[PDB]
């Protein structure tokens, strides 16, 4: 149906510029205002501005005037937002959301765009299999894990066997220290399919465009 | 401009209880308030528009009320998947502003933390590092003590506690206590032990393993 | 012998309500409330009065005093003051023409609405008409509606595709042809001014009894009506909320000065003509004072008349009245206000008195507008003219119809803006400056204080003296410089005017101005002597 597919995460050095796209689909693109909402880590939603796709009618917020520049293209039904003078405060998630003209609600949003403004080098993650020992008592279920150590920025994805299954996967948030992140993942799966079948965790780092897959071994 | 104030940053409720989040605006708004539901890790989802009207695709358990400045979002039958952070937003005056955000935490019965200790893998011992892990899964509430024991002594340097958010299925928190050490220090000690003190029981749960090729 | 002394007015109240009739128009109704609520709200009253006291009032009273004292036209009075500036009298004659091309077409719209408002079900209520598109979405229809960028309201559809038919023109480039309905409307207008001007000051002065008093009645009905509407305090809040920070902007003062000037309209020759037909013994200080204070307060209450209905309209919709009051111009009254009064009981009544009120507002002002020019030409070419008044009056009226034929087109509205912004404002400001400077500096403000001292019996205060010598020509100079420095890009109905419009505008702004430096060249070029000799005999008026 109505889909707003935004662009991927961006790691940009402070002081530079960055442009974010927003592919709209599933409705008459010229029939709705295209908005941009900023969401800082742990903060509330912040309205950047809107744009009329017909003529590029940008209506900004006084707080973002000269900070963001909204553009639009009808030939591909895609709205863009460009940001200059990047600081540490701009390291936030940005959404592009559709809205009618009245009443002005935000019915459909995008998945978000993680922006990290830091001069820290893109560090690839170290994937180390967190496997149970060989002396443990195998009960009705075994808990497994995979450790992701030392990466930047927070763009990372830990999957388990192409997403099948994952009805008991506990993913622990990443922690930042000395400019590098570190997280861990776990999965509770019964003992009647291990170690008979194959269980493998896949760690993907989009900012460094790397993907290391490690299989758990007791 | 308009200042939307949500005085209560957190609200505790249970599955099936009647919950209601408040929203205070700067001036008179008539009936121009929209309520959004942002689930952890998802985009904000529109639920209510113009104070009381529900948006399409929203279950009957979500309602809205208020007329003037103060507005209220009501859920009659809270489900495990209704766990989210709710925002209120005005839609009359330029610019459009939002509320501070009210996280709805679900209250349930106590649960015993399942503690599992993990020895450093061979790929990490190969790299020259060794991290002993201690997972604490499915417990309630969030308040829980985690104590480390390298060889019986409470280890405190290099310990990181990571609490996940509440669950959307059984409403059970889960945390990870990580004890990261070097390889040289790992091959000079054997049986690692991590214990957890929770309110479910007075005696902390003690877990141990051996370094000598398990 | 023969004519000799000029005629005299029929009563004091006729000329009081007559100059009030010129002063009060459409802009008083909607322009001032918009510019007021936009520039700092109620705080706008603080500079507006200053720009009144220091700027509008002195020009108003000076013009009026000269008019009643010298009893001459807009062209013949310069013969007896500063002959080289006689071209001023000509310039106004051109300026007025440009104004009469669009000012009455607006009254034609209000007239087309008025005759279209006699039906039991008003046309701009339903969408099942012969002019509505598929975008037309209206009320008394399913609730929950969520408006679309392409959707359009039945009032906007009616004003756009019917009375204007502006969708049938692409802009200034292609605007033809002519809408005969508005041609018949404006023809009826030129008729109703024809039977109110053709005889002279007696008929204009008698029609003014109705054309200047009824707007207060219609504004009173819509005032007490708009006040009883639920949630009307929003428009009043947005209308009078003080935002003193906007007063720090150097623009706002400029807006206030331009507003009070173009709402008192001094130095246009209309006040000269209206003042000419009065008693020499008759006081005029109180006249000018009260008349202005009426135009200003009338604007102040008109603000409520508009923003109460706009407040109710913002309550039925969703607040922040500014959004429902974004567009200033013909759309604030013909669309928003009409659509607002459509949802009220006995809507035929409020509609009839509303658009009838619009025509009633324009009528008196255009009476006076023509009155000044007619007096000027009759006094400048006597005996060669005055053979009949209906001849010259008929000529100028049919001339105004042919002038409005460019405005009766589909894109006529476009032209209306081009003529409303570019042509009148800079030139009128200029001629007011040159006129004020010529009366205060050339003729000498001392001899002017002697003329008023012979007029009312007492010399005008040192306040009026310093206002005429310095404060008023600086008041006009301010708006002149600020205007020339930042001419405005203008847009109407989702259509930005071409970059070249200003060029066209400047033509229409200067094609009327060319007469005064060329007349100075004609005077100084026609009488031989030296440059210092001929300009000294050309700056001093007739001795006898
Ligand atoms: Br800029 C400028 C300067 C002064 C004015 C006055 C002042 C306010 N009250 C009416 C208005 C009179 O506007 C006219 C209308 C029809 C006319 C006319 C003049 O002369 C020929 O027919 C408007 C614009
Ligand atoms: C409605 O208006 C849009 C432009 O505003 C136009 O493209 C569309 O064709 C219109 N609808 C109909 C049915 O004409």
């Amino acid at each position: 149906e109505v889909q707003l597919q935004q662009s991927g995460p961006e790691l940009v050095k402070p002081g530079a510029s960055v442009k974010i796209s927003c592919k709209a689909s599933g409705y008459t693109f010229t029939d709705y205002y295209m908005n941009w909402v900023k969401q800082s880590h742990g903060k509330s939603l912040e309205w950047i501005g809107n744009i009329n796709p017909n003529n590029g009618g940008t209506s900004y917020n006084q707080k973002f005037k000269g900070k963001a520049t909204l553009t639009v293209d009808k030939s591909s039904t895609t709205a863009y937002m460009e940001l200059r003078s990047l600081t540490s405060e701009d390291s936030a998630v940005y959404y592009c959301t559709r809205s009618p003209v009245r009443p002005y609600y935000f019915d459909y949003w995008g998945q978000g765009t993680t922006l990290t403004v830091s001069s820290a080098k893109t560090t690839p993650p170290s994937v180390y299999p967190l496997a149970p020992g060989c002396g443990d008592t195998t009960g009705s279920s075994v808990t497994l894990g995979c450790l992701v150590k030392g990466y930047f920025p927070e763009s990372v994805t830990v999957t388990w066997n192409s997403g099948s299954l994952s009805s008991s996967v506990h993913t622990f948030p990443a922690l930042l220290q000395s400019g590098l992140y570190t997280m861990s993942s776990s999965v509770t799966v019964p003992s009647s399919t291990w170690p008979s079948q194959t269980v493998t965790c896949s760690v993907a780092h989009p900012a460094s465009s790397t993907t290391v897959d490690k299989k758990l071994e007791p | 401009d308009i200042v939307m104030t949500q005085s209560h940053k957190f609200m505790s409720t249970s599955v099936g209880d009647r919950v209601s989040i408040t929203c205070k605006a700067s001036q008179d708004v008539s009936t121009a308030v929209a309520w959004y539901q942002q689930k952890p890790g998802q985009s904000p989802k529109l639920l209510i528009y113009s104070a009381s009207y529900r948006y399409t695709g929203v279950p009957d358990r979500f309602t809205g009320s208020g007329s003037g400045t103060d507005f209220t979002f009501t859920i009659s039958s809270v489900q495990a998947e209704d766990l989210a952070v709710y925002y209120c937003q005005q839609h009359y005056s330029i610019p459009r502003t939002f509320g501070g955000g009210t996280k709805l935490e679900i209250k349930r019965a106590d649960a015993a933390p399942t503690v599992s200790i993990f020895p450093p893998s061979s790929e990490q011992l190969t790299s020259g590092g060794a991290s002993v892990v201690c997972f604490l899964n499915n417990f309630y509430p969030k308040d829980i003590n985690v104590k480390w024991k390298i060889d019986g002594s409470e280890r405190q340097n290099g310990v990181l506690n990571s609490w996940t958010d509440q669950d959307s299925k059984d409403s059970t928190y889960s945390m990870s206590s990580t004890l990261t050490l070097t390889k040289d220090e790992y091959e000079r000690h054997n049986s690692y032990t991590c214990e957890a003190t929770h309110k479910t029981s007075t005696s902390p749960i003690v877990k141990s393993f051996n370094r000598n090729e398990c | 012998g023969s004519q000799g002394e000029r005629e005299t007015w029929g009563k004091k109240v006729d000329f009081l309500l007559s100059v009030i009739g010129y002063a009060v128009d459409l802009g008083n109704v909607w322009r001032f409330p918009y510019i007021c609520a936009q520039n700092g709200g109620g705080a706008f009253l603080l500079p507006y009065t200053i720009m009144a006291i220091f700027g509008g009032i002195p020009l108003f009273y000076m013009e009026l005093a000269l008019g009643q004292y010298h009893r001459n036209g807009c062209i013949s009075i310069w013969r007896k003051i500063c002959p080289i500036f006689k071209g001023i009298g000509y310039a106004i004659c051109i300026i007025a023409f440009y104004i009469a091309s669009y000012y009455n077409t607006i009254m034609a719209w209000a007239l087309y609405y008025l005759i279209s408002s006699f039906t039991d079900q008003l046309p701009w209520t339903s969408c099942k008409n012969s002019w509505n598109t598929g975008n037309c979405t209206n009320y008394f229809s399913e609730d929950n509606i969520t408006w679309t960028l392409h959707s359009t309201s039945p009032a906007e559809e009616f004003y756009t595709r019917h009375v204007l038919q502006i969708h049938r023109s692409k802009g200034l480039q292609d605007l033809g042809g002519i809408s005969w309905q508005l041609a018949l409307c404006i023809m009826l207008i030129f008729t109703v001014i024809y039977f109110s001007i053709w005889k002279g000051v007696k008929t204009s002065g008698k029609v003014v009894w109705v054309t200047a008093t009824f707007p207060y009645i219609a504004l009173s009905v819509l005032l007490v009506r708009g006040a009883t509407l639920p949630g009307a305090w929003r428009g009043v809040l947005f209308y009078l909320k003080p935002n003193w920070q906007k007063l720090l902007e150097t623009g706002v003062w400029i807006d206030a000065a331009a507003q009070i000037f173009f709402s008192l309209g001094p130095g246009f020759g209309v006040l000269l003509a209206f003042a000419s037909y009065n008693k020499f013994n008759n006081n005029c200080y109180q006249d000018a004072l009260v008349t202005s204070v009426v135009n200003c307060m009338t604007s102040f209450v008109s603000g409520f008349v508009i923003f109460t209905v706009l407040g109710y309209m913002a309550e039925m919709r969703n607040e922040d009245v500014s959004e429902v009051a974004k567009d200033a111009g013909p759309s604030l009254l013909f669309i928003t206000y009409a659509e607002a009064i459509a949802n009220m009981p006995a809507s035929t009544f409020f509609a009839i008195i509303f658009f009838l009120m619009l025509i009633t507002l324009g009528l008196d002002s255009t009476f006076a507008g023509l009155e000044g020019v007619i007096t000027a030409v009759l006094d400048e070419f006597p005996h060669v003219w005055a053979k009949r008044r209906e001849r010259f009056v008929l000529a100028v009226v049919i001339t105004c119809f042919f002038g409005s034929l460019v405005t009766l087109t589909f894109g006529g509205a476009y032209v209306v803006k081009l003529l409303e912004e570019y042509a009148t404002g800079p030139a009128v400001l200029t001629v007011a400056l040159i006129e004020a400077v010529a009366v205060s500096w050339f003729y000498g403000i001392t001899q002017f204080c002697r003329d008023v001292k012979e007029m009312l019996g007492f010399s005008p205060g040192w306040f009026w003296r310093i206002c005429w010598v310095a404060i008023s020509p600086l008041f006009l100079l301010f708006i002149i410089a600020s205007f020339l420095m930042s001419p405005p890009q203008l847009r109407l109905f989702q259509y930005n005017y071409p970059y070249w419009s200003i060029i066209l505008g400047y033509a229409i702004g200067t094609s009327s101005f060319i007469c005064i430096p060329t007349y100075i060249a004609y005077r100084l070029i026609i009488t031989p002597g030296t440059f210092k000799e001929r300009i000294i005999k050309s700056i001093t008026p007739e001795t006898p």
